[PDB]
């Protein structure tokens, strides 16, 4: 099963293996305040943290820079994060996806690949624990090990356009004029982490995120401003289709960055690669 | 961080505390030792059962220190909420 | 009286600040160890 060998492999593991030997987990209560929690979220170092309901006794879900963009797209940091969850009736609607110590990694890559999430809980149905929270970049980290020290497939030779990996239609882009309000709405539209920064040309010149968004807010200084003004407050990478599967997953995983923008020569922008893209074509197929 | 909490107060008087602020609590408690104790509390919500353990130890001649333990929902969770309890009250 | 990786299982504390309370203990899953922070609104 050469050619099938990381599915195989990601079957083989338990979410149990890529748990640290010793780690730490930062964890909420729902009442706590959206701005405190926020606070404790950067003073840990942390994008993201488990949700404990007390009234229920339970794990309700994550809390997550969508949480906060959503938020900030309708006091906002007064409310507890029970009271915004509630206005979505997010836990009834999305409720907590979660998975167990010794369910397996393919396992893992499906459910945050079929749930359009990119935390997942490790939770002991034992003790009703949370172990340590799941992400594509530590599923890809794990496999990527496993790639570079075993013979590859002969698919991950091939190039991108031969394979087909990415997204290449409907891509949600923003111009280096558009206003910071108008790229939140974007996002909360089209559901995606990032946005590329185009010219009037159309090539990509920067990358807006999320994160870029709430860090503006937290400025508190309008929103009104455009999105190259915005990014000059902080403090590109792409790819071409004809490189090789391997080579496109190398770059990724080497920066620790989350997707590639695929362009022309010009740098005109043509597609999107990111984890989620490339875990799904390893493993879920 | 901190290990338990501090106190002060004669070892007695501590130990009178806790069992008020258990009691308080409706929590289940059970004598193992003078200063050392095992608590119950049964969970409301998931009708299951958390179970504590408390030892007050000495620090120097003037203060002391009381133990939390854990004894093998979310059971580190509710381990943490029973100890935030007791705290509160024997904060006041 | 009262008496004078042990840690394993023994409640932590920061002090309090903004009237939120962060209760830390470290418990063994097996061979792995995890230590959880608790951020609850006193
Ligand atoms: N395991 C989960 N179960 C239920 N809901 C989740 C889970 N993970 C995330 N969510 C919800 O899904 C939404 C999207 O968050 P997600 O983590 O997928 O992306 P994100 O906000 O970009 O976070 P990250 O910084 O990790 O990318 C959030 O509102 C979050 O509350
Ligand atoms: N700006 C964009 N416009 C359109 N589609 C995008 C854009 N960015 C990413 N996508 C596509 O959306 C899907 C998920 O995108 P996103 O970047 O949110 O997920 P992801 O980055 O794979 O998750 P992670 O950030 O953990 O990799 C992927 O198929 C990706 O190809």
């Amino acid at each position: 099963s050469n050619s099938s060998v990381y599915t195989t492999f990601m079957k083989s593991h338990r979410c149990y293996d890529l748990i640290p030997t010793s780690s730490k987990l930062v964890v909420f209560d729902t009442s706590l305040q959206v701005k405190k929690a926020f606070f404790a979220l950067v003073t840990n170092g942390v994008r993201a943290a488990p949700l404990w309901d007390s009234k229920k006794q339970s794990f309700v879900g994550m809390l997550t820079i969508t949480d906060f963009i959503n938020i900030l797209h309708r006091e906002l940091e007064e409310h507890k994060i029970e009271t915004w969850r509630e206005v979505y009736l997010q836990d009834s609607f999305k409720p907590l996806v979660c998975i167990s110590p010794n369910a397996s990694l393919f396992d893992a890559v499906s459910s945050l690949i079929r749930n359009k999430i990119h935390r997942l809980p490790v939770i002991d149905p034992e003790s009703g624990n949370t172990l340590y929270i799941l992400t594509h970049k530590r599923i890809l980290k794990f496999l990527k090990l496993f790639i570079t020290e075993f013979p590859k497939p002969e698919f991950m030779s091939k190039s991108l356009e031969e394979l087909q990996i990415g997204t290449y239609a409907n891509i949600a882009m923003v111009r280096t004029t558009t206003p910071v309000y108008v790229a939140l709405g974007i996002f909360v539209q089209h559901r995606v982490s990032a946005l590329p920064v185009v010219d009037e040309k159309g090539r990509v010149v920067d990358i807006y995120s999320k994160f870029d968004v709430i860090n503006l807010a937290a400025e508190k200084t309008n929103l009104d401003v455009s999105v190259t003004k915005a990014l000059q407050h902080r403090s590109v990478l792409k790819c071409y289709l004809h490189e090789t599967l391997e080579a496109i997953i190398n770059r990724l995983v080497e920066a620790e960055v989350h997707r590639l923008v695929v362009v022309d020569e010009h740098d005109v922008v043509k597609g999107i690669v990111s984890l989620s893209d490339i875990l799904q074509a390893l493993v879920l197929t | 961080w901190h290990l338990g909490i501090r106190s002060q107060s004669r070892p007695n008087d501590i130990m009178a505390e806790v069992c008020r602020a258990i009691k308080q609590l409706d929590y289940e408690w059970k004598v193992v030792n003078p200063y050392y104790l095992r608590v119950r509390r049964k969970n409301p919500v998931t009708s299951t059962f958390s179970k504590m353990s408390l030892q007050l130890y000495q620090v120097d001649s003037r203060t002391y220190l009381l133990d939390f333990r854990s004894i093998d929902g979310s059971h580190t969770i509710e381990f943490f909420e029973m100890c935030a309890n007791l705290i509160k009250i024997l904060a006041q | 009286a009262p008496p004078i990786h042990v840690m394993l299982n023994h409640l932590y504390a920061l002090s309090i600040k903004d009237g939120v309370m962060v209760l830390s203990a470290t418990h063994r899953y097996k061979k792995k160890y995890v230590t959880t922070l608790l951020y609850k609104p006193i």
